[PDB]
Parts: structure tokens; C-alpha cells; sequence
């Protein structure tokens, strides 16, 4: 009678041991399928679904090349340039 | 195949349910080992006793019987040691146990807290790939499509 | 009732051994220093 | 107020508690930062859309 | 219990003893430094 109550005392110990251990190996499973490129999963692998639509964006409308950057850059740094120079000068 | 997006939901959800599950077990294994340091009490109380009955049977010049109570109290003895030496090893499992845990709540919200970011940027994707492509529909000759193809007719 | 009574205990973590030091310390200082200074606003 | 009064062992263990405390801080106000830049930018193509 | 235990080392390999080493010299170092300023703090 000792005997028997004594390994059903420990038997609930391990029980919670392989519960949590099954957890435990669940829980680094889903961080696994969301960690980085080490496993290359959702949370790194449907943020490229997000890229190649994105791609995709860029080929439908090619995006205005360097070359008007500078232009519109270049022409409203003077364009601004000239109507405050006017405004301030119009000042006196 | 399912869509990804949706599981991560699923995921959680379920994953909330070993939570709860994993915690609710846990509670069960202190509640068993406070009940056991109850009885290793309990027992060395019942040795104490016998002690007591020891002292009051050694008076009055009877040494015979005391050994006898002696000889009882060691077999409450062994369980005492044995036991004592039991509940020892599973402090370490029950304080190690809740440390993996604690990590694990906080781990675990954090990964929620990032879940819904994506599912914005993915909507907000899918809406943009969406709006140019309507557009696209839309566009010029490039594309030659109804605002350009209903045109011609 | 132990085992509902330590899921209360998991849920609400009970105070660190440390702050009832600390509370403990400070308040004998704290009524120390209350007494301290009525016994001496006395005279 | 540990430090007070000469007890400065007392007050090694609460700086060390800090600390734990402290990591948090810098760990979660990295995530800050990043996140500010998608959510300005996200509204970029919105308030153009 | 091991061996699944032992899948949770190689999906996500622990931090070597090398930072073990760095974390606890520097954090010795931190918290000698927090109260070195504090204790000259206090004069």
C-alpha cells in the first residue's frame, strides 16, 4: 500500500513535466514558424509576398526615373528660390 | 492551400489553450507537493509524539518499554528521511518549471502584439496591388484597357 | 482548494520576500520616526 | 531610500532587480522606432490612394 | 522529455558561454558603476 501510493504521487509530477515539455516544444515550434531566416517561415516568408506584390506594383507603373528627381528637386529649390527672392525683395 | 494569414490566428488561439492548459496542471503539482510536506509534518509530529510517550514511559525507572518505543519511532523515522529527501529534488523541477513559463508569457505576447502589424501591411498590400491594378485597368496605352478600350468602341 | 489556491498564486504573483523587508524596515523606521519625533515635540 | 541610512547590501539587490527591469526598456523602445517609420509611410500611400 | 528537449537546442542554438561571460563582467561592471556614482552620489 505505500508502495503504490508513493509512484502515484510521483506519477502527476511527470505528467506536468511532458505537458509542459510538449509545450515547451510547441511553443519554440510556432516561434520557429515565425523566427527568422534561420527557417525562413510566415513571419518572414509572407512578408515576401508583400515584396513581389510590391514588384509587381513597380513593373505595371515604372516609377519616374532619377533623372526628374533632380529636375523637380533642382527647379523648385530655385522655384521656391526665386518667389521668396521676389517676396523679399517685394518686401522693400 | 489554407491562407497563412488565418492560421497565425488559429495558432495563437490554440496555442492560448496550452497556455491555460499547461497552467492549470501546474497548479496540480504544487498542490500535491504542499500536500506531501503536510504529511512529512504530519508524520514527524506522530514521531514527536512517540518521543513524548519515550520520555513519559522512560520516567519512573521502566527502560524496557522505552526501547521498544524507541525501536518504533524508527521505522516514522526512515519515512522522514526518505520522504525529506523526495520533496528536495522536486524544488529545483517545480522553481526551474516556472521559469521556462515566465519566459513563455512574455515571448508569447510579444509575438501577438507584432501579429496584427503584418496583417495591416499584407491588407494594406493586397489593397495596394488592388488600387493599381484597377488602375491599371484604367491606364493608358501601356495597359489598353476600358478607359482606353471602351473608347474605341 | 490548494490547487485553486495556487492558481491564485500563479495568476497575481504574491510580493517578493524583498519588499516586506522594505516594508517592514521603512515602517518600524517610519513609526520610529513618528514616536521619535512626537516623544520629542512632547517637551 | 534602501541606500539611506548606511545599508548599502540592500541596495545591490534592488539595483540588480532594476535591471531586468531595465532591459525591457531598451528592448521594447527599439520595436518603437522601427514600427514609427511603416506607420508614416503606410499613410503615404493612402493619403495618395 | 530529452530528446524534445534536445530539438529545442538545435531549432534555436543557446547563447554561447562567451556572452555568458560578457553580460555578467559588464552587468558586475554596470550595476559597480550605477552604485559607485550613486554612493559618491550621496556625498
Amino acid at each position: 500500500e505505500r508502495k503504490y501510493l508513493e509512484l502515484k504521487s510521483q506519477k502527476n509530477l511527470y505528467l506536468a513535466r511532458l505537458k509542459s515539455a510538449i509545450a515547451a516544444q510547441k511553443i519554440e515550434e510556432i516561434a520557429g514558424n515565425l523566427d527568422n531566416a534561420s527557417a525562413s517561415s510566415l513571419f518572414e516568408r509572407i512578408e515576401t509576398k508583400i515584396l513581389e506584390l510590391e514588384a509587381e506594383r513597380e513593373l505595371l507603373n515604372p516609377p519616374p526615373s532619377p533623372l526628374d528627381k533632380k529636375f523637380e528637386q533642382w527647379e523648385e529649390q530655385q522655384a521656391v528660390e526665386a518667389t521668396l527672392a521676389a517676396m523679399k525683395a517685394r518686401r522693400s | 492551400q489554407e491562407a497563412p494569414e488565418d492560421l497565425l490566428e488559429r495558432l495563437l488561439g490554440e496555442m492560448e489553450l496550452e497556455l491555460i492548459e499547461l497552467r492549470r496542471a501546474l497548479a496540480q503539482t504544487i498542490a500535491t507537493f504542499k500536500s506531501t510536506e503536510r504529511q512529512r509534518d504530519a508524520q514527524q509530529l506522530i514521531a514527536q509524539r512517540w518521543y513524548e510517550k519515550a520520555q513519559a514511559a522512560l520516567d519512573r525507572g521502566n527502560e524496557q518499554l522505552a526501547r521498544e518505543a524507541l525501536g518504533q519511532r524508527q521505522s516514522y523515522q526512515s519515512h522522514t528521511e526518505a520522504l525529506g529527501k523526495s520533496l528536495g529534488e522536486q524544488r529545483a523541477l517545480v522553481e526551474q518549471v516556472r521559469g521556462q513559463l515566465q519566459k513563455l508569457e512574455r515571448k508569447y505576447l510579444e509575438l501577438k502584439s507584432q501579429k496584427n502589424l503584418y496583417l495591416a501591411r499584407l491588407k494594406s498590400a493586397i489593397a495596394a496591388q488592388k488600387i493599381e491594378e484597377i488602375a491599371g485597368n484604367l491606364d493608358n496605352a501601356s495597359a489598353s484597357s476600358l478607359f482606353e478600350r471602351i473608347e474605341t468602341k
